[PDB]
RNA sequence: GAGCUAGCCCUGGCCAGGGUGAAGCUGGGGUGAGACCCAGUGGAGGCCCGAACCGGUGGGGGAUGCAAACCCCUCGGAUGA
RNA sequence: GAAUGCCGGCAUGAGUAACGAUAAAGAGGGUGAGAAUCCCUCUCGCCGUAAGCCCAAGGGUUCCUACGCAAUGGUCGUCAGCGUAGGGUUAGGCGGGACCUAAGGUGAAGCCGAAAGGCGUAGCCGAAGGGCAGCCGGUUAAUAUUCCGGCCCUUCCCGCAGGUGCGAUGGGGGGACGCUCUAGGCUAGGGGGACCGGAGCCAUGGACGAGCCCGGCCAGAAGCGCAGGGUGGGAGGUAGGCAAAUCCGCCUCCCAACAAGCUCUGCGUGGUGGGGAAGCCCGGGUGACAACCCCCCGAAGCCAGGGAGCCAAGAAAAGCCUCUAAGCACAACCUGCGGGAACCCGUACCGCAAACCGACACAGGUGGGCGGGUGCAAGAGCACUCAGGCGCGCGGGAGAACCCUCGCCAAGGAACUCUGCAAGUUGGCCCCGUAACUUCGGGAGAAGGGGUGCUCCCUGGGGUGAUGAGCCCCGGGGAGCCGCAGUGAACAGGCUCUGGCGACUGUUUACCAAAAACACAGCUCUCUGCGAACUCGUAAGAGGAGGUAUAGGGAGCGACGCUUGCCCGGUGCCGGAAGGUCAAGGGGAGGGGUGCAAGCCCCGAACCGAAGCCCCGGUGAACGGCGGCCGUAACUAUAACGGUCCUAAGGUAGCGAAAUUCCUUGUCGGGUAAGUUCCGACCUGCACGAAAAGCGUAACGACCGGAGCGCUGUCUCGGCGAGGGACCCGGUGAAAUUGAACUGGCCGUGAAGAUGCGGCCUACCCGUGGCAGGACGAAAAGACCCCGUGGAGCUUUACUGCAGCC
RNA sequence: CGAUGUCGGCUCGUCGCAUCCUGGGGCUGAAGAAGGUCCCAAGGGUUGGGCUGUUCGCCCAUUAAAGCGGCACGCGAGCUG
RNA sequence: UGGGAGAGGGUGGUGGAAUUCCCGGAGUAGCGGUGAAAUGCGCAGAUACCGGGAGGAACGCCGAUGGCGAAGGCAGCCACCUGGUCCACCCGUGACGCUGAGGCGCGAAAGCGUGGGGAGCAAACCGGAUUAGAUACCCGGGUAGUCCACGCCCUAAACG
RNA sequence: CCGAGGGUAGGGCCCGUGACUGGGGCGAAGUCGUAACAAGGUAGCUGUACCGGAAGGUGCGGCUGGAU
């Protein structure tokens, strides 16, 4: 049947993307946390 | 003259539609329409604030002239009477001798080709708008401003009217559609006549699909829900109210008065509605 | 976190074919005028039969599955909420 | 040494289950160390409204070629979506951007919030909507509306020429719109041809033929022809379109008006440019100077912004046209021609799937377009087939039980069983014909029946055409033929009677309930006069509603029919300028502390003092409630009648052993041979009853009862047969579980149900196919129950607070 | 209670005997026939249907008879539900 | 042809008296009601009185033993639309007449449907009296209805 | 071919019968009240409507076949 992952590049970038994260106090804490943890990707990859 | 149907489906047994005889023009004035933004009952938070709304037919809004003291003295010709889906009344398209064109609520017995005008001097004929002080006592009236220059607010729904009962100082006294007796300032404009399309209240929707066309989504009895949802929710089997009948929010809904006590407009309400 | 699901908003798309034959209209009859009757025309409807499409009624299978809800048969809706 | 401990390793189950749709394979020839599995050929089977072809999303080199086979591939592998390497995606016209706006988002102005932040007209962003210029063919191993060929086109810059009051983010027009039905004429696509072109073929009894088989087109600028769309023209007045305006609007006049004219599409033609089969030969070559013509069917597409009817009344902005303002009129703009200029990103491949979403090369899920032919009344249904694509990445044998899916069955026909569950029966079209009841629509496909193929003959109308022929679509009559059987295969209702519930179509517990539940039109109560009530928010601000009592919120009831009784003492809500109570505050009789005193400080009675509550009324489609005992009639029985206690009032109409009845299978009647169910009655209703509505109701229901007819493998009562498994051989190879095991029966014993203790009995060692009585077999630290001064959801006249309101 | 699945039915049996029938007896208020009562006896047999989930029971039609109990109210790693 | 009388019918207007309610004023201990009472209303200021307002229904006198209509029935006033009827003249048509099974129309009240209206009255219903009882008569309340528009019902001691 | 009839299926009319139920007629001396006849002690009757153990009562309109 229809599963829960229906990928969509626009949806991905507008929801989890770098700019959406920066527009919001919580999103900026996410970026700061993942930078502190040394993540290689701060934000999901999506082709655009 | 509400139209019936033969019972050739279960719903057509009871369905009645308006007869649309008074309508003379089937498309609106392009310079007077604008898009009506449907809300689904949601506010600027996206939250539902009025339940069971949405999904009705697309509508264009017709700009209506609820001032008419806008063009004092300038007479106009009644060009067309049209359907308006944003209100129960029909609307009349006016061609002013100016060249300006405008919609008003169509009063009862207004005729295509007659002339209307507004102002302190206007004749006391159906379709004309005067300050209330210049309309004689006893006159049936609609489209009444409630405060000078603020716009027609009262008696606008199909079939409704106010009647002038008397004068007192700067105020006249109206019997509103609801039977209330209320002082309205003498400078408020009002249009002579009652609103038209009075058979509107005799329409039998006939089926659930019809309410859906009007943007009305099904209404759920609180007694059909659970206690997380509603005071009347829950109970094994069917259940009476078991408490004073209440709203989803807990306040009582059989008699509890709700008009604000210390409201300044009280000094102008002579007698509350009845019947 | 509403890329699942629920509701709503905007903008597009889709619904083989067959059947039934409302109003109205025209004519004929009818009457003082009528109501009305009849035939033709007409093509209405949360109308009917049925694919797509949307469902999931009953039974059987499957039960370390092909599948963490599937398969076969059968069955509901299919111009409409 | 134990923690259902943690991490890792390795066992057991076991050469066991399985190897992923039952669309299906066989052979010959190649390659190679190795071949059922790779390649080639022939034969066979499957899909063909796809299992074919083309877009979009998503995926991200999986594409093509060469070389490989350790791992990945459920077997094998020489093969591959795998490993290594190289190559491959070419645009002014396709899509997106340098254009427009939708919801929504963001947001100068402005508003609000302890901070973070929340709003917010404009404006800006935002598309699968608007707008905008490219079609046919050829070429590559792999791209192509992109390269090439041919024929067309758009914008920008500069110039020349002609023309004009030129000029705008400002005014106006237009853009600009629903649903259903639909006309004319076309195109796509399709059918036939005794005509045109073609390699050929004559088989096995016949045919050298009007034979068979194959093909008979595509693109095209101006011009022209056909069919459509769009649009009145001139003048005068003018106060409206937030300046102006010759534009638009309004008024008047004249002419033109099923027209015309102008303008714009579609189709046809069209210079020209292409393509071009079977067969044979080796993707190529021939065929071939290929032919490219006629008739018919014909769209859901095109003309289109077409027409009609209807109510639920159907986006915006730009492009574009017109108007004028600054300005400028040497400019500028319009038209025509010429030269020059024309950027960025995508383009490979998969794409109903082995490349996307499902951990897998997973019977699941995934939006748009094309989707041929014949017959079956039609169709995208069904059967078979074209083009094209496949045989589903383990095989080979065997022909047990048993399982699955399927076929048939003597006599009987529901005797099966909780239940006709399941499976039969019926089954399309045409004609005949059709009951109670009804809201007059219906019930209805009621029921029940007859017809149905082929051949010859005569014949009716419609479309094409010409009015004919031919083609084409529906038929009508007659005479015959064959079989068991003519919707001869596939697709395609079993029917009736009678109850309960819900009026109805709808909706629901994704993934154990689809229902009698929810919704529903309709009815009633009640709130609300608009800065409405109500809802969300601390607020600002929103929704309500650009609505206004024929409207909006809340509640119950639930089409419709006939109706909805009595009780206001308690609770609720409504009304009540009195009285009682009542907080802060006012007031200050009268005290107290200290100081020498002036004073400073503290306590404080009366009285005045809101809402609320008390109190007085009202109110049931507000919460709710609607009795007991005893007596009595000239047979008896039973009580119309009476007495008395009590209550706020004592249940009315209707209905009743009920979706409600405990005693209960009440009693009687019906149906049956027989009926705890069913139906009809009765009424001592444990414990119906009137909008948590009462009693009925045509039609409707995958709802739940009861009955009958039809028919059956449901059954008496089982038998046979088919395929896929099970079984044997080759390849690959799991799982839960498991203290260790050298693991029998009885009668006893034992923590009370013993392979393991006692006494008897029985028993050579080890497997394979089977069955499930036991190992208190597995699974899941029982979800029932209790316990914990454990948790959570929910309620209220529990407690105590809070928002909100007064 | 770190699970001993719980009614009835179906299927399949097997056992006890306080015996329903068949076989052998004593007494009889046993004339015969047919019974009653008790003793011995477990070899075999002990039907089909209507009602209800029913066990049981009642009823219909038969029969030689239509026995009563146990086996975790025998039997859900056998089925049903 | 010329005149007449009339509550004949339909539509639109409109006038005054009275009741009820509301507002203001003035005033105080009862009002109401009956056979008698009570229930009820009233110091939260009723009744009685004055002024203002709202609303519905019916039209006093004239009015009659009257008039008109086929019947049912029709009554303030005004206008419009409209029917029946009588009288005069003796003008026109030339038996064109009577009745009338069916049919069709009208048809008091009550009642029914959908809206609207609601002052007074008042089935049902509540209360107070009476009574052996009093599901009545009397008294205090009171809902349909009575009123309007449209559509039904079609009865009557619809009687002379 | 027609055809007595027989079979199937569905309608129509009539007769008999049916748990139970509805009222009706009749029947020497039953129970409850007293509605009508006199102004019958509320004049009666009337059509309709609602209500009540019962006769009846009340509303609306009508009749005199009402009395003083
Ligand atoms: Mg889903
Ligand atoms: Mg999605
Ligand atoms: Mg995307
Ligand atoms: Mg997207
Ligand atoms: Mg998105
Ligand atoms: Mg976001
Ligand atoms: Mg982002
Ligand atoms: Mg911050
Ligand atoms: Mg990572
Ligand atoms: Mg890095
Ligand atoms: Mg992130
Ligand atoms: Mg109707
Ligand atoms: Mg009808
Ligand atoms: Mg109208
Ligand atoms: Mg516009
Ligand atoms: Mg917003
Ligand atoms: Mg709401
Ligand atoms: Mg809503
Ligand atoms: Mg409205
Ligand atoms: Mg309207
Ligand atoms: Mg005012
Ligand atoms: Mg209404
Ligand atoms: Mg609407
Ligand atoms: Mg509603
Ligand atoms: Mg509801
Ligand atoms: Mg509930
Ligand atoms: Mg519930
Ligand atoms: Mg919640
Ligand atoms: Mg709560
Ligand atoms: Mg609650
Ligand atoms: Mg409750
Ligand atoms: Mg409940
Ligand atoms: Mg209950
Ligand atoms: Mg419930
Ligand atoms: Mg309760
Ligand atoms: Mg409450
Ligand atoms: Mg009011
Ligand atoms: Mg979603
Ligand atoms: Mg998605
Ligand atoms: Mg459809
Ligand atoms: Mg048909
Ligand atoms: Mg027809
Ligand atoms: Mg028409
Ligand atoms: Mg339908
Ligand atoms: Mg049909
Ligand atoms: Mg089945
Ligand atoms: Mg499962
Ligand atoms: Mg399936
Ligand atoms: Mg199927
Ligand atoms: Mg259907
Ligand atoms: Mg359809
Ligand atoms: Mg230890
Ligand atoms: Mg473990
Ligand atoms: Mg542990
Ligand atoms: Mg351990
Ligand atoms: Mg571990
Ligand atoms: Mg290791
Ligand atoms: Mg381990
Ligand atoms: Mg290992
Ligand atoms: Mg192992
Ligand atoms: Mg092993
Ligand atoms: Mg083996
Ligand atoms: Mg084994
Ligand atoms: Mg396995
Ligand atoms: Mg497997
Ligand atoms: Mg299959
Ligand atoms: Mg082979
Ligand atoms: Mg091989
Ligand atoms: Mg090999
Ligand atoms: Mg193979
Ligand atoms: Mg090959
Ligand atoms: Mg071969
Ligand atoms: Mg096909
Ligand atoms: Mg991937
Ligand atoms: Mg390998
Ligand atoms: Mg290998
Ligand atoms: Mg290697
Ligand atoms: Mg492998
Ligand atoms: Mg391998
Ligand atoms: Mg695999
Ligand atoms: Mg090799
Ligand atoms: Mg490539
Ligand atoms: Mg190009
Ligand atoms: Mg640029
Ligand atoms: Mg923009
Ligand atoms: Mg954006
Ligand atoms: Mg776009
Ligand atoms: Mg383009
Ligand atoms: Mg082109
Ligand atoms: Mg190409
Ligand atoms: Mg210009
Ligand atoms: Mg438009
Ligand atoms: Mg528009
Ligand atoms: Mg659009
Ligand atoms: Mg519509
Ligand atoms: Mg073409
Ligand atoms: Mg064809
Ligand atoms: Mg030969
Ligand atoms: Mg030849
Ligand atoms: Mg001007
Ligand atoms: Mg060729
Ligand atoms: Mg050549
Ligand atoms: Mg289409
Ligand atoms: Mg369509
Ligand atoms: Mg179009
Ligand atoms: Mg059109
Ligand atoms: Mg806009
Ligand atoms: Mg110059
Ligand atoms: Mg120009
Ligand atoms: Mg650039
Ligand atoms: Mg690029
Ligand atoms: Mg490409
Ligand atoms: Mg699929
Ligand atoms: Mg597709
Ligand atoms: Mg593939
Ligand atoms: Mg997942
Ligand atoms: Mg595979
Ligand atoms: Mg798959
Ligand atoms: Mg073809
Ligand atoms: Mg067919
Ligand atoms: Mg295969
Ligand atoms: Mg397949
Ligand atoms: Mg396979
Ligand atoms: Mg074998
Ligand atoms: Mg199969
Ligand atoms: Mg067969
Ligand atoms: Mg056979
Ligand atoms: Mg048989
Ligand atoms: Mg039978
Ligand atoms: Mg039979
Ligand atoms: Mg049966
Ligand atoms: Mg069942
Ligand atoms: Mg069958
Ligand atoms: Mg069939
Ligand atoms: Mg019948
Ligand atoms: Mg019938
Ligand atoms: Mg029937
Ligand atoms: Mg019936
Ligand atoms: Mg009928
Ligand atoms: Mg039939
Ligand atoms: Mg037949
Ligand atoms: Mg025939
Ligand atoms: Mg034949
Ligand atoms: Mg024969
Ligand atoms: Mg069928
Ligand atoms: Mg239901
Ligand atoms: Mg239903
Ligand atoms: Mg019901
Ligand atoms: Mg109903
Ligand atoms: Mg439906
Ligand atoms: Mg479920
Ligand atoms: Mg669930
Ligand atoms: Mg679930
Ligand atoms: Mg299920
Ligand atoms: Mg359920
Ligand atoms: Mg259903
Ligand atoms: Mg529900
Ligand atoms: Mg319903
Ligand atoms: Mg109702
Ligand atoms: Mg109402
Ligand atoms: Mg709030
Ligand atoms: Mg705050
Ligand atoms: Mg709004
Ligand atoms: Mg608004
Ligand atoms: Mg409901
Ligand atoms: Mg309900
Ligand atoms: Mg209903
Ligand atoms: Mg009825
Ligand atoms: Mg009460
Ligand atoms: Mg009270
Ligand atoms: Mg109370
Ligand atoms: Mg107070
Ligand atoms: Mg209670
Ligand atoms: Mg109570
Ligand atoms: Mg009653
Ligand atoms: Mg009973
Ligand atoms: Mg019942
Ligand atoms: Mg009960
Ligand atoms: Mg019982
Ligand atoms: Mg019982
Ligand atoms: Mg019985
Ligand atoms: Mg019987
Ligand atoms: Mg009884
Ligand atoms: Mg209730
Ligand atoms: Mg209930
Ligand atoms: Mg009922
Ligand atoms: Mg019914
Ligand atoms: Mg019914
Ligand atoms: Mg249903
Ligand atoms: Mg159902
Ligand atoms: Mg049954
Ligand atoms: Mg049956
Ligand atoms: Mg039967
Ligand atoms: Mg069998
Ligand atoms: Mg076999
Ligand atoms: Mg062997
Ligand atoms: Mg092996
Ligand atoms: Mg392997
Ligand atoms: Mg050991
Ligand atoms: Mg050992
Ligand atoms: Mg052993
Ligand atoms: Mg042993
Ligand atoms: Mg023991
Ligand atoms: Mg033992
Ligand atoms: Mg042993
Ligand atoms: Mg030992
Ligand atoms: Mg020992
Ligand atoms: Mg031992
Ligand atoms: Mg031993
Ligand atoms: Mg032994
Ligand atoms: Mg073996
Ligand atoms: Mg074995
Ligand atoms: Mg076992
Ligand atoms: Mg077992
Ligand atoms: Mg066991
Ligand atoms: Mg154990
Ligand atoms: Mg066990
Ligand atoms: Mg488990
Ligand atoms: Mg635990
Ligand atoms: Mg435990
Ligand atoms: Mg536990
Ligand atoms: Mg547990
Ligand atoms: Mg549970
Ligand atoms: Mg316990
Ligand atoms: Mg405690
Ligand atoms: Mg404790
Ligand atoms: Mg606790
Ligand atoms: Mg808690
Ligand atoms: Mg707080
Ligand atoms: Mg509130
Ligand atoms: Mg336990
Ligand atoms: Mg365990
Ligand atoms: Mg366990
Ligand atoms: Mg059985
Ligand atoms: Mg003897
Ligand atoms: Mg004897
Ligand atoms: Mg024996
Ligand atoms: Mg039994
Ligand atoms: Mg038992
Ligand atoms: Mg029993
Ligand atoms: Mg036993
Ligand atoms: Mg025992
Ligand atoms: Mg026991
Ligand atoms: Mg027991
Ligand atoms: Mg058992
Ligand atoms: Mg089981
Ligand atoms: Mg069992
Ligand atoms: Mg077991
Ligand atoms: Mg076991
Ligand atoms: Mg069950
Ligand atoms: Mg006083
Ligand atoms: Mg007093
Ligand atoms: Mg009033
Ligand atoms: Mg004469
Ligand atoms: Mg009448
Ligand atoms: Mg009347
Ligand atoms: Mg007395
Ligand atoms: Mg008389
Ligand atoms: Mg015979
Ligand atoms: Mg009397
Ligand atoms: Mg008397
Ligand atoms: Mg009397
Ligand atoms: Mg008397
Ligand atoms: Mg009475
Ligand atoms: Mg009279």
């Amino acid at each position: 049947m229809k599963r829960t992952w229906q990928p969509n590049r626009r949806k991905r970038a507008k929801t989890h993307g770098f700019r959406a994260r920066m527009r919001t106090p919580g999103g900026r804490k996410v970026l700061k946390r993942r930078r502190q943890k040394g993540r290689w990707r701060l934000t999901p990859a999506v082709r655009k | 003259a509400v139209k019936k149907f033969k019972p050739y489906t279960p719903s057509r047994r009871f369905m009645t539609v308006a007869d649309f005889s008074e309508i003379t023009k089937t498309e609106p004035e392009k310079s007077l329409v604008k898009p009506l933004k449907k809300t689904g009952g949601r506010n600027n938070q996206g939250r539902i604030t009025v339940r069971f709304r949405g999904g009705g037919h697309k509508r264009l809004y017709r700009i209506i002239d609820f001032k008419r003291w806008d063009k004092v003295g300038i007479p106009a010709k009644v060009a067309a009477i049209e359907y308006d889906p944003n209100r129960s009344a029909r609307i009349a398209l006016l061609h002013y001798v100016d060249g300006e064109k405008r919609y008003i609520i169509a009063p009862d017995g207004l005729q295509v080709g007659q002339q209307v005008v507004a102002g302190p001097d206007a004749p006391i004929q159906v379709g004309n708008a005067l300050p209330l002080r210049f309309i004689p006592v006893g006159t049936v009236v609609h489209a009444v401003e409630l405060e000078p220059k603020k716009g027609a607010k009262l008696a606008r729904a199909a079939g409704t009217s106010a009647q002038i009962q008397g004068r007192e100082g700067d105020y006249v006294i109206l019997r509103l559609p609801s039977g209330e007796l209320r002082k309205v300032h003498g400078e408020c404009y009002a249009t002579v006549g009652a609103v038209g399309n009075a058979d509107h209240k005799n329409i039998v929707l006939g089926k659930a699909g019809r309410s859906r066309w009007l943007g009305r989504r099904p209404h759920v009895r609180g007694a059909a829900m659970n206690p997380v949802d509603h005071p009347h929710g829950g109970g094994e089997g069917r259940a009476p109210r078991g408490r004073p009948p209440a709203s989803p929010w807990g306040w009582q809904t059989k008699g509890l008065k709700t008009r604000k006590r210390r409201k300044p407009s009280s000094r102008f309400i002579i007698a509350r509605r009845k019947k």
